[PDB]
RNA sequence: CGAUGUCGGCUCGUCGCAUCCUGGGGCUGAAGAAGGUCCCAAGGGUUGGGCUGUUCGCCCAUUAAAGCGGCACGCGAGCUG
RNA sequence: CGCUGAAAGCAUCUAAGCGGGAAGCCCGCCCCAAGAUGAGGCCUCCCACGGCAGCCGGUAAGGACCCGGGAAGACCA
């Protein structure tokens, strides 16, 4: 019944340093700072790191739970890393990879071209599913929810850019 | 940003692919420049242009020490062109080739106190139907009491012309070189023989 | 979005929650997402 | 006896470091220091407060919802021109008017009051070109 | 008008 | 009440927004197209004509639309009457 | 409309933080503008005049007056 003072497991070797309002998590797949509030303690154990909150006020037990996540992400971010799927749905429906670039057919009069930010990396299996990857969980998340709003579920057709296990709720057209 | 100083000349039309095409001819060049505006001297970046050649017997010593220093044969027009700063010391018309659009800024010419109807398109008042005496009167100018007065700005009879305008996005329909010709499609503020600013277009 | 002065749950499924100063109810059924307002 | 009045007194010059401190009570202090009422002499009809020059207005301080809700306010004389610039915005092209807008209106109204205005010397940036007079760095 | 005889202020010439 | 000129029209604007259009939206008993309803938005736009003193209204032909109100039922030391 | 996310093991656009998003807002365009008395800046010119922050004079760089005019203009500019 509580996020802040679950102990956060530490994988070997990621290193957890503790600094003024921010955490820093090495890994093998790269590293990610972790502003903290300057309320909360941050504490490194055994293969451990944990999070303290100074009092039961509102503020502190709700920035305790964040800050625990907010840590626990970023050591997962720098050892299994993050990634979401994508897949495209309808009959011309399809993507293509374009040097490091995802290259969508979606409908459009056009091509739809999306550049991955800077740490971020696309990848296309099948022409009709894509794989969003990265060590940054929000950036990850970010990014696969900015390429799905480029042609969204439709509401009475299974056609559009899906999340893996995302529910096909359609409604009824005549 | 590139710019020269002219003078216009006057207007008349070339044939161009079976088409008219109303063209203004302005006598741009050759513009000297005489002084460079740097940031680190004066916070900006502008050329200043000399224009048309000045009898020196009219040319006092404080204007004369100012075209020693920049080794400049007396000129009888001194205009900046603003974010230019030209490879050599003298500007022509060459700087513009048929095909590119330019903005050319001149005096227009003036009205003097010009009645409500010429300057603002006001629509007077009726010529019969009783109208009395207001026939290029501007109606109405307030409210009442609230608020008792009359707006700022408000559109009345003035002076109207004689002032600085810009005219934009203008083709470049042909330059001679050899006469220092730049021929413009279309209207120029001000009459013949007024002085313009021709610049390189802001619109895209 | 309905917008009103009375928003309340319509089904068990709504939620009630408060984005920046205003008072919401989401839910799963679009027609019961509420706006204060 | 009548009450003694001065002769004219040579003014003081002054400085104050502005980071960190919020806007209204630092402008309180200013206002006295522009007025002389730290002045045993004080006198309400002459001009004998100090010359307050001012560093870092830039990172004057405020509290609440300030940056995004205070907003101050222009009226050009024209139909439709009341103008409204939030603290941000001033902050982040003129930050040296919002001393100087918080200061005025603690100053007394007048030719007086004005000429008091023209005293403070309110500074963007840790710097300022009146090291010719020397001021003594007061902390408030 | 004002003028003739069934109002009595702003509006005609001299007459008294 | 030792006078605060009274409808409407014309002229000239300007403001409000409870928005007629144009821009952005959520819900739809939204297949598409086109609507409905609500939210944000006052930048700009909001036609010509027949009838009547008319305001309003009806009608004709169009329109993206032919918005509603305030300013002494805005405005007669500005006109009309 | 989101991403990440507690309080509240789930959920939540939010409480920490981060996106997207209007003919509207701020710039950008065009015009006025240092009486902006907070009267700004740059280039150039004249200069240490003669008499008891002041006075009277002769000048300097310059300017005005007068005149011929002007797609500038009521006069003025
Ligand atoms: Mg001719
Ligand atoms: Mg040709
Ligand atoms: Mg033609
Ligand atoms: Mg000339
Ligand atoms: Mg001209
Ligand atoms: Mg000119
Ligand atoms: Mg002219
Ligand atoms: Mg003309
Ligand atoms: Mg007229
Ligand atoms: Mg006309
Ligand atoms: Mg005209
Ligand atoms: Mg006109
Ligand atoms: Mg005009
Ligand atoms: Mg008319
Ligand atoms: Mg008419
Ligand atoms: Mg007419
Ligand atoms: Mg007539
Ligand atoms: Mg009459
Ligand atoms: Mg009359
Ligand atoms: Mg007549
Ligand atoms: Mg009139
Ligand atoms: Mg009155
Ligand atoms: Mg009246
Ligand atoms: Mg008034
Ligand atoms: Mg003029
Ligand atoms: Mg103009
Ligand atoms: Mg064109
Ligand atoms: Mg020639
Ligand atoms: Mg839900
Ligand atoms: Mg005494
Ligand atoms: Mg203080
Ligand atoms: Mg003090
Ligand atoms: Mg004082
Ligand atoms: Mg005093
Ligand atoms: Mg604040
Ligand atoms: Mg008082
Ligand atoms: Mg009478
Ligand atoms: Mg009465
Ligand atoms: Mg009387
Ligand atoms: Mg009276
Ligand atoms: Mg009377
Ligand atoms: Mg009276
Ligand atoms: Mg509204
Ligand atoms: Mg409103
Ligand atoms: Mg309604
Ligand atoms: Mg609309
Ligand atoms: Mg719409
Ligand atoms: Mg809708
Ligand atoms: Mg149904
Ligand atoms: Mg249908
Ligand atoms: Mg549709
Ligand atoms: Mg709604
Ligand atoms: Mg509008
Ligand atoms: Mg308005
Ligand atoms: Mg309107
Ligand atoms: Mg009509
Ligand atoms: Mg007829
Ligand atoms: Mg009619
Ligand atoms: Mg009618
Ligand atoms: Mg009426
Ligand atoms: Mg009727
Ligand atoms: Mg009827
Ligand atoms: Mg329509
Ligand atoms: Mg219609
Ligand atoms: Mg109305
Ligand atoms: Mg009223
Ligand atoms: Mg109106
Ligand atoms: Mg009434
Ligand atoms: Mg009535
Ligand atoms: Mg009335
Ligand atoms: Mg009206
Ligand atoms: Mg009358
Ligand atoms: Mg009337
Ligand atoms: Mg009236
Ligand atoms: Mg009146
Ligand atoms: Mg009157
Ligand atoms: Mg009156
Ligand atoms: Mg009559
Ligand atoms: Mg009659
Ligand atoms: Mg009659
Ligand atoms: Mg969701
Ligand atoms: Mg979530
Ligand atoms: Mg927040
Ligand atoms: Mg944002
Ligand atoms: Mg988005
Ligand atoms: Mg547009
Ligand atoms: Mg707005
Ligand atoms: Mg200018
Ligand atoms: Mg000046
Ligand atoms: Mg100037
Ligand atoms: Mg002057
Ligand atoms: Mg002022
Ligand atoms: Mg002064
Ligand atoms: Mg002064
Ligand atoms: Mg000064
Ligand atoms: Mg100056
Ligand atoms: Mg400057
Ligand atoms: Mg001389
Ligand atoms: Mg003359
Ligand atoms: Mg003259
Ligand atoms: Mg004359
Ligand atoms: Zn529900």
């Amino acid at each position: 019944s509580r996020i802040g003072r679950l102990p956060i497991p530490v994988p070997k070797g990621v290193s957890v340093e503790v600094a003024p309002g921010r955490v820093k998590v090495k890994g093998p797949k790269g590293e990610l700072e972790v502003p903290v509030s300057p309320e909360m303690r941050v504490v490194v154990e055994e293969g451990v790191v944990r999070v303290e909150r100074p009092s039961d006020e509102r503020r502190h037990k709700s920035l305790h739970g964040l800050t625990r996540t907010l840590i626990a992400n970023a050591v997962k971010g720098v050892s299994e890393g993050y990634s979401k799927e994508l897949l495209i749905k309808g009959i011309g429906y399809r993507a293509r990879l374009v040097g490091r670039a995802l290259e969508l057919t979606v409908g459009f009069s056009h091509p739809v071209v999306v550049e991955p930010p800077e740490g971020i990396t696309f990848e296309v299996p099948e022409p009709t599913r894509v794989r969003v990857s990265g060590i940054d969980k929000q950036k990850v998340g970010q990014v696969a929810a900015n390429i799905r709003a480029i042609r969204k579920p439709s509401a009475y057709h299974e056609k559009g850019i899906y999340y893996a296990g995302e529910p096909v709720r359609l409604k009824p057209g005549k | 940003m590139k710019g020269i100083l002219g003078v216009k000349v006057g207007m008349t039309r070339i044939f161009r692919d079976d088409r008219a095409v109303p063209v203004t001819v302005i006598l741009a060049g050759p513009c000297p420049v005489v002084q460079r505006r740097t940031p680190e001297k004066d916070g900006y970046t502008a050329v200043q242009l000399g224009f048309l050649p000045q009898n020196p017997k009219r040319v006092n010593r404080p204007l004369k020490g100012h075209f020693a220093k920049a080794g400049v044969e007396p000129v009888r027009i001194l205009r900046e062109i603003r974010d230019f700063n030209p490879e050599g010391d003298t500007v022509t018309v060459e700087i513009f080739k048929p095909g590119e659009r330019v903005d050319v800024t001149g005096t227009s010419k003036g009205r003097g106190f010009a009645g409500v109807m010429k300057r603002w398109n006001f629509a007077g008042g009726p010529d019969s139907h009783g109208a009395h005496k207001i026939h290029r009167h501007p109606g109405s100018i307030g409210n009442r009491k609230t608020p008792g007065r009359v707006y700022k700005g408000k559109k009345m009879a003035g002076h109207y012309g004689a002032e600085r305008v810009t005219v934009m996005n203008l083709e470049v329909v042909d330059v001679i070189p050899e006469e220092n010709l730049l021929l413009v499609k279309g209207a120029v503020p001000g009459p013949n023989g007024g002085l313009v600013i021709v610049r390189e277009t802001k619109k895209a | 979005m309905k917008v009103r002065a009375s928003v309340k749950r319509i089904c068990d499924k709504c939620k009630v929650i408060r984005r920046h100063g205003r008072v919401y109810v989401i839910c799963e059924n679009p027609k019961h997402k509420q706006r204060q307002g | 006896m009548k009450t003694y009045v001065p002769k004219q007194v040579e003014p003081r010059w002054v400085l104050i470091d502005a980071e960190g401190k919020t806007l209204g009570r630092l402008a309180t202090k200013i206002a006295t220091l522009l007025r002389g009422k730290h002045r045993p002499d004080w006198t309400p009809n002459v001009a004998m407060g100090d010359f307050v020059v001012v560093v870092n207005a830039d990172k004057i301080r405020v509290t609440g919802k300030k940056l995004e809700q205070k907003i101050y306010t222009r009226y050009s004389g024209y139909p439709g021109g009341l103008k409204k610039i939030p603290l941000e915005k001033m902050l982040a092209t003129h930050p040296e008017r919002v001393l100087e807008h918080a200061v005025k209106g603690m100053l007394p109204k007048g030719p007086l009051g004005r000429r008091l205005f023209k005293r403070l010397k309110v500074y963007a940036g840790p710097d300022h070109p009146h090291q010719a007079q020397r001021p003594e760095k007061l902390e408030v | 008008s004002p003028g003739n005889c069934a109002s009595c202020s702003n509006s005609a010439s001299a007459n008294c």
